[PDB]
């Protein structure tokens, strides 16, 4: 998505690679902004900021009579005007909005509250979180056309494909929008190489079924075709993992009857397996349209087999980067596609 | 008779316009902008190619994205001169009333003297090859995206200074006589190799994003020596880790 693209660009030009991180959720543009604390390193893949009903008021909600002046003191947010300009002359008009160090001090010397939401206890299990301090809003409707770029995961285009396509994707940005947000941490006042992993999963998932799998494929069509349904099925599957039960109103019911095995017993291996899928696939940012296309195609075997040669070339970097340090994102995409069709085909061919 | 001249010269400049402008709306705006002399006197998006003589009682001027031709005298103003994306000519001398000047996205190649206690400067997106002395009361600087290569001294209350993507070859003789909560000193994408010995002398209440500059390996490895060491208590300087 260009949101990812143009917000990466504004990060790089305005302040390259600092604590001001882009927004990748295209449709979820201004859900989070100044005074919207979403975020946790809650066993995520390093660079993740979950879209949850927890925002800054929902974590640190003052409940006294002095709220009326807290309206002014809280929407005091800055509207300083920046001109972002490159060879995308042209000047996109951004507003920097940074809650001042004085309010940072007041929040530090204040204390949290008692009735918090269930989402808090669901997400903050092992969360080393970050909070939005400086955010980049859009002041004027800024529908701007753009195409694409990436790096050297162009080995796909080296194999037999050519990748000569055109990303004429022109997303609309209305006024009062969001581009990027500075992240800083107030964490809580206490108030196998995946080939062998994937061999184990290949057994426990060769254990799968056909029609249940076809619902898997349709459900992943909606999920990993458009952004929104990805977080939909993400929340659903995470709830399946934690609660370990079933609500019979799930559109993903045959995969539920699949993760729960043919006898209806939840194979935790299958649950963590769809989870490692979703991790690898959401690591493939905006690959959603392409994977919905791939369901329509039935040509995942082609995709992986290409990056199968490519993965067996690239085992240098997920072993070079320790699991707790920053990986190579391109190599993560690579191993992700291995995981994609390795499993998905060992699945799609009957048990 | 004075209002009579302004009316008639405005009418001439309105009806001898080469016929491509919203200057009828600009004209009734100027009739209500001299008759009663409204504040703000906004000219934005009206595309007035040439701004004629303004009334004496002006308060704040806001004329973004209007012109290509030089401004006339701005004689006695009051607060905000906001002249974005207009022309390349020189700025008229600022009066004692002017405290905020935003000439962002303009094309002035020679910023003139900026006397008096000017507070809020925003001269981003210009071709300033030079910059004279800045006022002491300067507090929010923005020389962002400018061609200056010989950045002079800094004031003693500057907090946010954005001067990235300039031809700055040398980190200047820094005014680290400033003690702002977090120095937003964005110098990324400059031509710097030489670092003045005083990087051990600035406080940790600093982020100088010195990225993009072609530092020498020795100074870079000294920076690694102070950063990989767990006791980094100098400025929180983000160096260009191949960013």
């Amino acid at each position: 998505s260009v949101f990812e693209e143009i917000t990466r660009i504004v990060v790089k030009e305005m302040d390259a690679g600092g604590d001001m991180i882009a927004v990748r959720s295209l449709v979820d543009a201004d859900r989070f902004r100044c005074f919207h604390l979403v975020g946790e390193k809650r066993t995520f893949f390093g660079c993740r900021h979950y879209t949850t009903g927890l925002t800054l008021m929902d974590i640190l909600d003052t409940d006294g009579d002095k709220w009326l002046d807290e309206l002014d003191s809280g929407l005091q947010g800055q509207k300083a005007e920046f001109q972002i300009l490159d060879n995308v002359h042209q000047k996109i008009k951004i507003s920097e909005n940074r809650i001042s160090q004085q309010y940072l001090a007041t929040l530090e010397n204040r204390k949290l509250k008692r009735e918090l939401p269930f989402s808090f206890r669901s997400i903050n299990t092992r969360e080393n979180l970050y909070l939005v301090t400086e955010t980049l809003e859009t002041v004027k409707e800024e529908t701007l056309k753009s195409d694409r770029q990436y790096k050297f995961w162009s080995q796909i285009s080296q194999g037999h494909l050519s990748y000569k396509h055109k990303g004429q994707r022109e997303v609309t940005i209305p006024p009062n929008r969001v581009l990027s947000y500075r992240v800083k941490q107030l964490v809580f006042p206490n108030k196998r190489n995946m080939k062998e992993k994937l061999e184990d999963m290949e057994s426990v998932l060769k254990d799968l079924t056909e029609e249940k799998r076809k619902d898997v494929l349709n459900s992943l069509a909606k999920c990993l075709g458009k952004e929104d349904i990805r977080q939909d099925l993400e929340q659903r599957v995470s709830e399946v993992l934690i609660s370990g039960e079933l609500h019979m109103e799930d559109p993903d019911k045959p995969l539920l009857s699949s993760l729960f095995n043919a006898a209806g017993v939840l194979v935790e291996a299958r649950a963590k397996a769809i989870l490692d899928f979703l991790d690898a696939l959401l690591e493939l940012s905006e690959e959603q349209q392409f994977v919905a296309e791939a369901l329509e195609k039935g040509t995942l075997p082609l995709l992986k087999d290409q990056v199968k040669s490519v993965m067996e070339q690239n085992w240098d970097e997920l072993a070079s980067s320790p699991p707790d340090m920053d990986y190579d994102p391109e190599a993560r995409i690579l191993c992700a596609l291995y995981v994609v069709v390795s499993i998905l085909l060992e699945l799609a061919e009957g048990p | 008779t004075s209002n009579e001249h302004y009316l008639r010269i405005l009418t001439e400049w309105e009806k001898n316009s080469s016929p491509g402008e919203e200057r009828g709306i600009a004209f009734n705006r100027l009739s209500q902008c001299f008759q009663n002399q409204e504040a703000v006197l906004n000219l934005s998006d009206l595309n007035l190619t040439s701004l004629p003589e303004l009334p004496k009682h002006i308060s704040a001027l806001i004329v973004e994205n209007n012109k290509l031709t030089s401004l006339p005298k701005l004689p006695a103003f009051l607060k905000e001169l906001n002249a974005d994306n207009n022309r390349l000519s020189v700025i008229p001398e600022l009066p004692e009333s002017l405290t905020t000047l935003s000439v962002r996205s303009n094309q002035l190649e020679n910023l003139p003297v900026l006397p008096n206690h000017l507070t809020s400067l925003f001269v981003e997106n210009n071709r300033l090859y030079n910059l004279p002395a800045l006022p002491e009361k300067l507090k929010f600087l923005h020389v962002y995206y400018n061609r200056l290569t010989t950045l002079p001294d800094l004031p003693d209350k500057l907090e946010i200074l954005c001067a990235q993507r300039n031809n700055l070859v040398t980190f200047p003789q820094f005014s680290d006589r400033n003690n702002i909560r977090q120095k937003e000193y964005y110098f990324h994408f400059n031509q710097i190799t030489t670092l003045p010995e005083s990087f051990s002398q600035l406080d940790s209440s600093y982020r100088i994003n010195i990225s993009g500059n072609p530092l020498s390996t020795r100074v870079l490895q000294s920076l690694q020596r102070l950063t990989s060491s767990p006791d980094y208590h100098g400025p929180q300087i983000y160096f260009s880790m191949s960013d």
